[PDB]
């Protein structure tokens, strides 16, 4: 039998199967199959065909994506995709009428459109173009221009700037439709005084002089962009005179300094909830605004503000959680850190200060998934006391002591990590089990939690995987200072615990990270174990989330202190287990893992022979404000500058004389700029440390080009095999 | 006898609504028909006196508040209106009989148009343990907003946000103000609030 | 006995001694010694002290350099040195009076001065500041501003732009004093439409956002800078009204298109010689201009123009040679390529077309060194038919058949490569022998060519070098197509020709290069031979100069064709000699050598196991116009674009699958931009070629920082030892 | 009888020296004292006629060349001068009696000042095997430079370099010209060359 080779990983020879579906009603969903979209009946399973892809054999352009309107009368076709950043992109858009079965050619959506989105019901469109918002009631009718102030790299109406896209919203858009599509709420960003990061872009052979890219990017302590919030009535749009956007201001407890907009959640058709966060991200406020029908403006009452602050660290895991309102919108459920330090569901009232925790324990609620009048459906890591798993529970709202697990013991051997997708009334729900076994997608009916049918079971892969020697995943924990710190181990096939294997520490250690979970993965670690007989291990130390705030907030204002030691201790614990060759222990990481990998190698512990760091942070003053300041504060002498200084990789350059180091970075990295690795190589050379480097031309943070992704993992494999004297 | 000097209303750049100016006329004689005829009145709304009779009565003291006000926002100044303008900029006092005059000024009038119209759309005070307590600051009728000190003459742009700390005479805390800027118009639009009183020497201010 | 280790090379433990001297008259010279300047009597040798360095213990700044005025009354002190490019720099300047022994503090020279130079006689000063020229008659008196038009990166009065500095003049200044200091001739450059190269500069850890450097740089075929020439009368400078600069235009045979100014040589006190070169650098014209005393302007007669063009290639070795006028200035000597294809001295007349070659043979005159009324002193590679040597000859002007070698047989074993420095009347001359033996500096008297005394003989090093196993240098030739192509070999100590050594090919192959000479060198090759037992070899194939134009012009418009093959053939010739292990043959180069090294490795010859290329050219359209176009023409479909395309390293990326490759480049390279190596790594990754890279942060073309120079040669040594399985 | 119409000299922007204009006056009567008195003459230099008498004589045909010329460059236009201006721009013809007038124009004169003064400092023709042969092109007295076609009205900057190929009527080759630009002055400075002739109907052009 063969082994899971690197070529298997890099050429995707053992592919997983998914089952992705859009619930279009409470008892139907859409599923694409052989390019022909099918509409399934959720209850029975009989599925007729919605739309056949041969309709667009006439189109003449390659279609990246489609988006059918909520009413099902139109389909939005996407082409000319051009990726900007992690989430942002531009493309051209054609609307195809499904009823007439004709393409619409009157008043076409412009090219280079930045964002498009249907109304949540019906067929209205809101699209952003040249940083300006346009509303299109009927797809064949003229657009109403909402904003006139959009400006390149300066003013963003309806879309995010770089740091809001990446570190706040995790999305390009700043558009939020009203639940029935009457109001269009949007944010405006103003980067007028935000400094630009500048890096060379070499395009192709033909381009004689390189481009210099310039991106508004606030590094730690710099000038942040400023944000405004507006609401426009899309029903009262007039084509004779320009449309009014009513501004909603932030609470005055936020206007006293720099702040962020972090959440926009509509509660009713006339009520919206906004959350604001101080630039010192340990104090946030929710504003609840009702639409005044008699003045046309929005009233946010001060008695309805809701302050969510933290005393041991930052608010939320990465940001304050979203509220799940009731139907009437007079109360809402929201994940809060309780008095014990664990994140659980609280039941606020819009005009009353306190809330009631409806869950409690030594575990965290990961997210609120669905909310009916009788039941609240949530996902938590409670089962078997394992933070590395996920399971779906529902709680009875008439009696908070009655809770039911819906995924725990469906197949507890194979299935321990679940995500869910409910129908529009939560009448049916699809469970997705990501591990430890092969992924398993199933349908259920909420009224009884009856298991209806199996959707995808990956048995096609299962038969393929029989002929290959797969590695196994050990997930366990160790106790340091009477605290359970979790870890995982990819063990080679036919693992013999009397032998001493080389080990390779796969590290991230970012605040609220979790690299020790139950999920099933085919990746570079599988190659290293199955083919190269290397134990790959990950560890969740101080700073890792989902284990309580005592653990997660342990690194507050002290990045690169505890999680760096804890990964070194994990290596010591593994080496003293016995089946690990302590002569050959390595470490590797990518973004915060690259930072920690370098810090560990510069620690002088003598524990690790060699390490490899891709795109690493080197000094926290080089990274963006929203992320770095969340954990580090400001780099001023009054706040935290002393540790900002005493947390640099460059400070440790002397101690790389003991290790073998490989530094890898992309020359077009918009996020962890090439500057960071450039300064490390400078520092190593000044102290006379030999090392190995590799720049990847025109590559971004997570190297995504096909040829470069293959090249990097090939290069890294040679480095590890050289470092272990492997054949 | 002295003639009531209505000159200050008619020269230079008139004050913004939140930072208005007032003239107490004590012991002088007046021609109000002349005053109103210099402009072109679009509203003349009197509460507690018939507008006809205010030009004729004899008052112990006549007061006039003047400021620049667009006819666009007429409804926000009507008695008992709910706008930011009566919360944060100007509120008509009805303890004494009063008259509201909204007028457009002609081109051949000696007034200079200010850059744009402005008004405060938020004025609240921040205190508490972590500056957590917000306390909106609404004006009593006929008095001035505390926010007018931030930017007396207008707003450079719409949405200007201001803040400063309040001295211990002002009662601690941090004052926060937001300013709305409305674009200006073809001819200058102006607002007049005329109050009168009766009592000690009721004949002090009589017509011509 | 020990070996010449890498640490010996990198820490300069075996230093050479020099003997540098300024002839201040025809029988005296200045020599600094223990920081105290000494004035030697050339004839007798008795040397009193000019100036003791303790004079400036009071100064308070570290003095980079000094420059004593021709009359000896003043010394110019240089400090705050800030290097710009190869030659350019800025510094602050203080004038110290030698007679009064006081520092001058009235009307001080400004800071950030770009160029300063005394008049050739006396104590006038001409200095450039903010791209403007200032003349200072007396060091304590106000400056007269000559030019008012200087502008950063746009207009250069009296100094060169980037490409004129580097590829035309090999100097920063565009100032040329009249021989007795009456006239100041200068060039003006105008880069208004020259495209900018832009690259990131990261400075130090502190700098949060990197600088983007922007340098006017015409790549191949781009818009070239434009040049004007002026002369100003420094005696008639008035302080009431602005000074006049009389322009001298180029000949109309040059104004019909783009051209360059390539030489400025004063002939008399009232006559100047200018040389202009067409942008197609196979046609040049010398203009001879007399100063009109009655109109104040300059007359350049058309009957005095002199056309020097080439039919087989470009004019000159890198540029048309300079003329050496007679005293009266009515005739001049100049190196020309004769009818046979060899460069020899021609004797023109200012107003007669033809010239008379006074030397002829199958060798080239390297340069004209001195010219008296009775003798002309030149240096040539004639002796023993060796292009790799240099020797000083004088020719009798009354009989061109009588020629005398003055350096050939002084010490022909130890000394074969000579340079000379004459006194101001050529009454005495100092010979400097750079190899093959230890350098030897000696004095002579021209009237008899009598050897006066030994100046420096490096015997201090000679005794040191006894205790170390030095390698030997074989210099020989091979015949291909009945043409002698020369080569050299650094052979390890105790070399045994019955053993098969690994070889490392040190390659440049640039047009008119010569890597096979007689010179003595302690460098990285000495380490590789003495310590690592590696034969280092260099070869001079087609395109190499000093061997005739048939060889040098063989690569015309075909860069990367013959010199690439010829270096591969040299490796074959060496491997079939027998004492070379053909399993281990490598190649290494730096600027054109880096280009050739990559081309050789992409050639698929199978001859070289591994190669390393620093700062290499990859596509000739990326390099500057003046150099590239000299050899390649323009990259237009009408001229040469087809070969511009078929000469790229990126084109050969497939064939690096057979070799081990190391690519090294500095991130702040102003000359061979990092772009060039960035495109190679791109090409290699797209074709899936594994290789090794190393970027050097903030480093220029010839890596000159101490820490980086040590780091690179350490890294390269590890690469070669890994490639040879060496211990 | 017709009066010699000296208007074209006095209106608009006068021509540059290398691109001058001329007026042949045949069969008219003239007042030259009036013409010269409109300006302020700084030079009146006559060769072959006394300057007094040229205002009085009767000519078969009187010709006048006018152009803009700075008094700064007076010496370059004197008879037999060696400047670029007599090689490439203008050269006085002495075959007929002539008068040179260099004058400054007053503010209250109807002439418009051109942007600056210009003149050609090089005008030569390039031919040969490799465009190797340069042949300078000097003007015959009273004729026009071939370079004037390059830029008739002046020069944008100093040192402007021009080139074009000459049609086979012009005799092949490439024409090359360089232009010097001299900064303009406080009052307009002008140049006049007045030539006269005698012969066929000597009375055609007589004074007033
Ligand atoms: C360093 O190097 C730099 C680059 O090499 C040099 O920069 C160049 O300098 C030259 C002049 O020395 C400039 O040429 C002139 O440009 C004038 C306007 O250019 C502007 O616009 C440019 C856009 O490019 C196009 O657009 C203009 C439209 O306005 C167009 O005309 C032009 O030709 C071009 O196609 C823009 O890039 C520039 O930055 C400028 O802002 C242009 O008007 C000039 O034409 C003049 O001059 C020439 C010769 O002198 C004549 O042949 C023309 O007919 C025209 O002449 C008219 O104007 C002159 C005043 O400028 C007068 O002398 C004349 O009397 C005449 O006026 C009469 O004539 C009219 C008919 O033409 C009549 O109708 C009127 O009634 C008037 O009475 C000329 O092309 C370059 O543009 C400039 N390039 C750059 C990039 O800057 C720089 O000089 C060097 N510096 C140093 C210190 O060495
Ligand atoms: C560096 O080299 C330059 C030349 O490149 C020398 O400069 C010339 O120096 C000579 C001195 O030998 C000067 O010539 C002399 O000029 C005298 C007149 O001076 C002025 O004349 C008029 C004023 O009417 C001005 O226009 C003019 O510019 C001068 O300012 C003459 O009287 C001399 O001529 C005498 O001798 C000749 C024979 O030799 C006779 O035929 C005459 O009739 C007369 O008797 C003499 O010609 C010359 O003007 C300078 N020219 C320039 C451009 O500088 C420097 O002197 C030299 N310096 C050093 C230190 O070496
Ligand atoms: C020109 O104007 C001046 C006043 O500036 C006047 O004295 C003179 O007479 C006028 N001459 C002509 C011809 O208008």
């Amino acid at each position: 039998r063969k082994t899971y080779t690197l070529t298997d990983y890099l050429k995707n020879t053992y592919r997983l199967k998914l089952y992705s579906l859009r619930w279009i009603s409470d008892h139907e969903y859409l599923y694409k199959q052989e390019n022909n979209i099918l509409v399934f009946n959720a209850e029975y399973g009989n599925s007729s065909v919605f739309l056949e892809n041969s309709t667009f054999d006439e189109f003449g352009h390659s279609i990246n994506d489609y988006s059918i309107s909520p009413d099902g009368q139109f389909i939005l076709l996407e082409y000319n995709y051009v990726k900007q950043w992690r989430h942002s992109y531009t493309a051209s858009y054609d609307i195809y009428d499904l009823n007439k079965r004709q393409l619409i050619t009157e008043e076409r959506i412009p090219n280079n459109t930045q964002w498009v989105t249907w109304s949540p019901v019906g067929h209205k469109l809101a699209y952003v173009w040249n940083n300006d918002i346009y509303v299109k009631i009927e797809p064949n009718l003229p657009s109403y221009r909402i904003t006139w102030t959009g400006k390149e790299d300066i003013i963003y109406n309806g879309i995010t700037d770089w740091v809001y896209e990446e570190e706040v919203f995790s999305a390009y858009s700043a558009l939020w439709w009203s639940p029935n599509g009457t109001f269009l709420a949007y944010a405006q960003f103003n980067d007028t005084e935000v400094p630009l990061i500048e890096y060379s872009f070499y395009s192709d052979e033909s381009l004689q002089y390189p481009k210099t890219v310039r991106v508004p990017y606030p590094k730690a302590g710099a000038v942040n962009p400023t944000v405004k919030f507006f609401v426009v009535n899309t029903d009262s749009l007039s084509s004779v005179t320009n449309a009014t956007s009513i501004q909603i201001t932030a609470p005055a407890s936020m206007l006293i300094g720099d702040h962020y907009l972090c959440d926009v959640t509509w509660a009713t058709q006339e009520r919206i909830s906004l959350q604001w966060l101080r630039r010192i991200q340990n104090y946030s406020v929710m504003d609840i605004c009702d639409y005044d029908e008699s003045s046309g403006r929005w009233n946010c009452l001060v008695a309805r503000q809701h302050i969510e602050m933290s005393t041991t660290g930052w608010v939320g895991r990465f940001r304050p959680s979203e509220p799940h309102f009731t139907l009437d919108g007079n109360s809402f459920y929201k994940i809060i850190s309780n008095e014990e330090g664990y994140r659980h569901i609280c039941y606020f009232q819009i005009d009353k200060k306190d809330c009631t925790f409806i869950t409690k324990g030594t575990w965290e609620v990961i997210g609120i998934e669905a909310l009916t009048s009788d039941y609240l459906y949530y996902i938590s890591n409670e089962y078997k006391g394992m933070p590395g798993g996920r399971n779906l529970y529902k709680i009875q709202l008439s009696d908070y002591t009655k809770v039911t697990c819906l995924s725990c013991e469906l197949n507890p051997e194979r299935c321990q990590y679940y995500s869910v997708s409910f129908s529009k009334e939560a009448k049916y729900y699809q469970l997705r089990c990501s591990g430890p076994g092969l992924p398993l997608y199933t349908l259920h009916s909420s009224v009884n939690d009856k298991g209806l049918r199996v959707l995808e079971d990956n048995s096609a892969l299962d038969k393929m995987l029989q002929n290959v020697q797969m590695p196994s995943k050990k997930l366990d924990f160790i106790i340091l200072n009477e605290t359970k710190f979790w870890y995982q181990m990819i063990l080679p096939p036919h693992f013999d615990k009397s032998k001493k294997y080389p080990l390779l520490l796969d590290v991230y250690a970012g605040p609220c990270s979790q690299k020790a979970d139950t999920v099933f993965r085919l990746n570079w670690a599988t190659y290293l174990a199955s083919t190269e007989n290397i134990i790959v291990a990950s560890f969740d130390g101080r700073g890792s989330g989902y284990q309580g705030d005592k653990i997660m907030h342990a690194i507050n204002r002290r990045l690169g202190t505890f999680e760096v030691e804890d990964q070194i201790e994990a290596a010591r614990q593994f080496s003293k287990m016995g089946f690990v060759d302590n002569k050959r222990i390595a470490i590797w990481g990518w973004s915060y893992g690259g930072y920690v990998t370098s810090m560990v190698l510069g620690s002088g512990s003598g524990v690790f022979k060699c390490g490899i760091a891709v795109a690493p942070v080197s000094r926290w003053e080089y990274y963006d404000s929203v992320y770095t300041e969340r954990y580090m504060g400001l780099p001023t002498p009054e706040d935290n500058l002393d540790h900002y200084r005493n947390s640099t990789v460059m400070s440790r350059a002397e101690n790389f004389k003991q290790v073998e180091y490989l530094l890898i970075h992309g020359t077009a990295d918009d996020n962890v700029h090439f500057q960071q690795s450039a300064q490390i190589s400078k520092a190593l050379v000044d102290v006379g440390v030999d090392f190995q480097a590799m720049w990847y031309t025109d590559e971004d943070h997570g190297i995504a080009s096909s040829t470069a992704h293959q090249h990097i993992y090939t290069h890294m494999s040679h480095f590890i095999k050289q470092c272990f004297s492997l054949p | 006898s002295k003639e009531c000097d209505f000159t200050p209303m008619l020269v230079g750049v008139p004050p913004q609504v939140y930072n208005f100016k007032r003239l107490v006329f004590t012991n002088c004689n007046y021609n109000l028909t002349k005053l109103l005829s210099l402009f072109m009145v679009n509203e003349f709304s009197c509460n507690g006196i018939s507008p006809d009779a205010i030009a004729r009565g004899c008052y112990s003291s006549l007061t006039v508040d003047y400021f620049a006000y667009p006819l666009s926002m007429r409804s926000y100044i009507q008695p008992g209106s709910a706008g930011d303008i009566s919360l944060y900029n100007y509120k008509q006092s009805f303890a004494n009989p009063t008259c509201r005059v909204l007028a457009t000024a002609p081109a051949n009038l000696t007034l200079t148009k200010p850059s744009a119209y402005g008004y405060f759309q938020k004025c609240s005070r921040v205190s508490g343990e972590h500056n957590s307590v917000e306390t909106p600051l609404y004006i009593n009728p006929g008095e001035y907003s505390i926010c007018r000190s931030f930017s007396p003459y207008g707003f450079s742009e719409d949405g200007e946000v201001f803040r400063r700390q309040l001295t211990q005479y002002e009662g601690g805390g941090i004052l926060v103000g937001v300013g709305a800027k409305l674009a200006m118009t073809d001819k200058l639009e102006m607002g007049f609030i005329i109050s009168v009183q009766y009592g000690t020497d009721t004949n002090s201010v009589c017509p011509m």
